[PDB]
């Protein structure tokens, strides 16, 4: 129960990394 | 909501015959202030469609609100790892939970977050999620 809020920090991480250019434009879940 | 004329001025320089990907609308998001997921694109997709018109995207934008974030939810899935409870992970601990469950981070993401965010290996989860919530 503890992996959608995994999602949510792994979220809120990208958002940080925005201007990086380093994130996927798809992900596949686990 | 995000503030609405930034939201109409980065639409409009991403857009492209008045629409914008999935894809781009996920980047804009975040630029605006939000964190949508990965499972939030797909659900929008499946919704909508993956390109976007402007009133399109300011719904996608608004079901990445996520007003429901909470730093004790975060802090309390980083805890659950804490198996010997000591207040903080190693880099190897962090690593390990962020490129392995949810919506894994790339090597690439990882290593630009270690980068900037981590400090040792004693990586205090509570002040890193309120970081990365703030």
């Amino acid at each position: 129960k503890k992996t959608p809020f995994i999602i949510r920090a792994q979220a809120h991480i990208r958002r940080h990394l925005v201007d990086n250019n380093v994130s996927p434009a798809t992900v596949q879940p686990a | 909501m995000v503030e609405a004329d930034e939201m109409y001025a980065r639409f409009n320089a991403r857009a492209s015959g008045g629409k914008v990907s999935t894809g781009d609308a996920m980047i804009l998001a975040r630029q605006l202030g939000l964190a949508p997921s990965y499972a939030d694109k797909q659900a929008f997709e499946e919704k909508s469609g993956d390109n976007l018109d402007y009133a399109s995207f300011q719904k996608f934008v608004g079901t990445s609100t996520h007003p429901e974030d909470n730093i004790e939810d975060l802090v309390e899935a980083f805890a659950y790892f804490d198996v010997s409870k000591h207040g903080y992970l190693t880099r190897k601990q962090m690593g390990n939970i962020l490129m392995t469950y949810g919506e894994p981070l790339t090597t690439e993401e990882f290593n630009a977050l270690a980068a900037e965010y981590f400090t040792s290996d004693q990586i205090d989860y509570r002040q890193f999620c309120k970081a990365m919530l703030e």
